[PDB]
């Protein structure tokens, strides 16, 4: 793993990678 | 908002696992 600023799509990707199938859930952004 | 903190500062594995169960 690489420590960086995570923001935008980098964040959701990092979460999909770190949590796997039990990834986070976000309602539709508007 | 934790999104601001993960963005404006450097995040870690533990911090990201805390956003999940």
């Amino acid at each position: 793993f690489v420590n960086q600023h995570l923001c935008g799509s980098h964040l959701v990707e990092a979460l999909y990678l770190v949590c796997g199938e039990r990834g986070f859930f976000v309602t539709p952004a508007t | 908002g934790i999104v601001e903190q993960c963005c404006t500062s450097i995040c870690s594995l533990y911090q990201l696992e805390n956003y999940c169960n």
